[PDB]
RNA sequence: AGGAGUGGAGCCUGCGGCUUAAUUUGACUCAACACGGGAAACCUCACCCGGCCCGGACACGGACAGGAUUGACAGAUUGAUAGCUCUUUCUCGAUUCCGUGGGUGGUGGUGCAUGGCCGUUCUUAGUUGGUGGAGCGAUUUGUCUGGUUAAUUCCGAUAACGAACGAGACUCUGGCAUGCUAACUAGUUACGCGACCAACUUCUUAGAGGGACAAGUGGCGUUCAGCCACCCGAGAUUGAGCAAUAACAGGUCUGUGAUGCCCUUAGAUGUCCGGGGCUGCACGCGCGCUACACUGACUGGCUCAGCGUGUGCCUACCCUACGCCGGCAGGCGCGGGUAACCCGUUGAACCCCAUUCGUGAUGGGGAUCGGGGAUUGCAAUUAUUCCCCAUGAACGAGGAAUUCCCAGUAAGUGCGGGUCAUAAGCUUGCGUUGAUUAAGUCCCUGCCCUUUGUACACACCGCCCGU
């Protein structure tokens, strides 16, 4: 929450690039280990990440201080009837096979 | 850079078992057993054994390039380092966790607990081992909640050979009026070699040479045709 | 008829009794009370004089280029360079807000819904099938008259026979090698100097081994199990760890998207060197901080101990080797050590001693409390931070009640880890000095292996009688 929405579009062609990740659950602190550096203020890539995966529509599991993720076609099928971003463009994720 | 040895003994003790709570807590329902981190020069080979492999690797093996990817980007190890495998394990039926993971997901559909617990400890005695005892403790509806154990064979309890005789297990099952706790305690059986059991024996256990029938003549006389 | 050290003589904490911002959650004998590894300014304070940035996958409502966000010293605030001043119409800019809860959850309830961990009954030796005997049966035998053992340990006996746990064995730890495996961080031999005036490894380190078995002897023991003593021996019941089903409505939901929902509030048990207490003294209690004489401490006049710790995923925080010099940690330059390499053969320490007690208030061990430069922690006082002037305190075995303890016990004494910013009066370990009494008993408190009684079974905190 508290979100603005070019933060918004920011936090979301990062899960366009990504879409599998790792991370872990860090709000008030000013450098971050392995997900700083993006040019983009801290609290509110992870709030919107927050926003993300617990809106109430793709689940999570919470355990040892670090999240992992399933990114449901529901998810995606949300992002494209929103973003009309159409699935042609394959993730390169797709290599080393 | 560089820590002590001291913290990097540590540490690696920390990774393992970070690594192990973690495709404990993702692959239960595959047969996961347990994890064994190999050192190799400048590489960290990891083997997974499960009683499933067919569902570890899954189709076009997407469950390993997807897991083997979370562990690189989570554990700090430089791109493309981490490779892990999935072998079969040779001792299914006298593995705690093994045991431990079957009742649990015998029991997570819902279904009569003294059936499963009869089962696994038949398949376990069947399996060759020792000895068993099983322990369901939850609720069974009613205002308390009640523990039945189960067992067959013979265990120890005291002393040090329980250290590598029995193998124990304890895992929480969620059902929808609570969580039962399981604990499976098996007793592997002696045997030299092929890692199915401890190879030492048990230290009150003394052994002596059998021999063999001898019904002989009084005197030897040599035969010749 | 034993004792030693006690809670009363030298380093404040826990929770209830107990004025308003002060006696603040969980834990009601052992089995609560430096216990939640909980050393409270504050992030963890809910007893707290005070607030703001506030929440809804939905059930229904108020409707779009404005419906406000931590964010100004000097007129102030109720401590506070917090715009909260009944104040500017500065400032990300559609972010959001109000009424009820499921929700991305609440260190929110319920541990009388649970899991898992512990603690305890219960430190003792206890416990249970199968088959076979007995009984209509609950149930009993096995699991025992005796002797023996620390032991349901064994001998033995025997309607029981075969077994399974627990006990033992086991693991770790100490104690011992004219032995073994080898070290440029301990340790060294006559074609060695800096001195007639590259030892096939042993003190330290640590390994495949050895060594102790009531083994030898003597005496007690249906001459069995075993017990006592004595040589020899490094050592002759030798530290701990682990530890049986049934147990308890024992503790923990405040360790854990470990976990089942009845259910408050906007003053979320979120933040922000910010901020009252609890650091009072008629004590309401509990754990703690402390040695009595030529023994206590100084001459600084000989090589002393550890057990251990020590510097980037996080991360901004490590242990320490000379001089400014009053008399040394030390405000600043300086190197070493990710460590048997440096601290360090452990850098403001023995218990000793030509500062001394001639018979005990003196020199002998400190009632406060003042200065010398303070390690540098905003604050410390509403917990951090040295020895000296000898200023004289019942100045030499202690209401009722009692807690712990049998040899390297106790006690004295320092040191290191955890907590941490080198924060300890706490705890967890470690050495150092060093031990009076006892090798017994069932009297008190309890426990166990039997027989017996019972009107008890929620099991004596029981049950129960009487106008």
């Amino acid at each position: 929450m508290l979100m603005p929405k070019k933060n918004r579009i920011a936090i979301y062609e990062l899960l366009f690039k990504e879409g599998v990740m790792v991370a872990k659950k860090d709000v008030h602190m000013p450098k971050h280990p392995e997900l700083a550096d993006k040019n983009v203020p801290n609290l509110h890539v992870m709030k919107a990440m927050q926003s993300l995966k617990s809106r109430g529509y793709v689940k999570e599991q919470f355990a040892w201080r670090h999240f992992y993720w399933y990114l449901t076609n529901e998810g995606i099928q949300y992002l494209r009837d929103y973003l009309h971003l159409p699935p042609e463009i394959v993730p390169a994720t797709l290599r080393r096979s | 850079v560089q820590i002590s040895k001291k913290r990097k003994f540590v540490a690696d003790g920390i990774f393992k078992a970070e690594l192990n709570e973690f495709l404990t807590r993702e692959l239960a329902e595959d047969g996961y057993s347990g994890v064994e981190v190999r050192v190799t020069p400048t590489r960290t080979e990891i083997i997974i054994l499960a009683t499933r492999t067919q569902n570890v690797l899954g189709e076009k093996g997407r469950r390993i390039r997807e897991l083997t990817a979370v562990v690189q980007k989570r554990f700090g190890f430089p791109e493309g380092s981490v490779e892990l495998y999935a072998e079969k394990v040779a001792t299914r039926g006298l593995c705690a966790i093994a045991q431990a993971e079957s009742l649990r997901y015998k029991l997570l559909g819902g279904l009569a607990v003294r059936r499963a617990c009869y089962g696994v400890l038949r398949f376990i005695m069947e399996s060759g081992a020792k000895g068993c005892e099983v322990v369901v403790s939850g609720k069974l509806r009613g205002q308390r909640a009640k523990s039945m154990k189960f067992v067959d064979g013979l265990m120890i309890h005291s002393g040090d050979p329980v250290n590598y005789y029995v193998d124990t297990a304890v895992r929480h099952v969620l059902l929808r009026q609570g969580v039962l706790g399981i604990k499976v305690k098996i007793m592997l059986p002696w045997d030299p070699t092929g890692k199915i059991g401890p190879k030492k024996p048990l230290p009150d256990h003394v052994s002596i040479v059998e021999p063999k029938d001898e019904i002989l003549p009084t005197t030897p006389i040599s035969e010749q045709k």
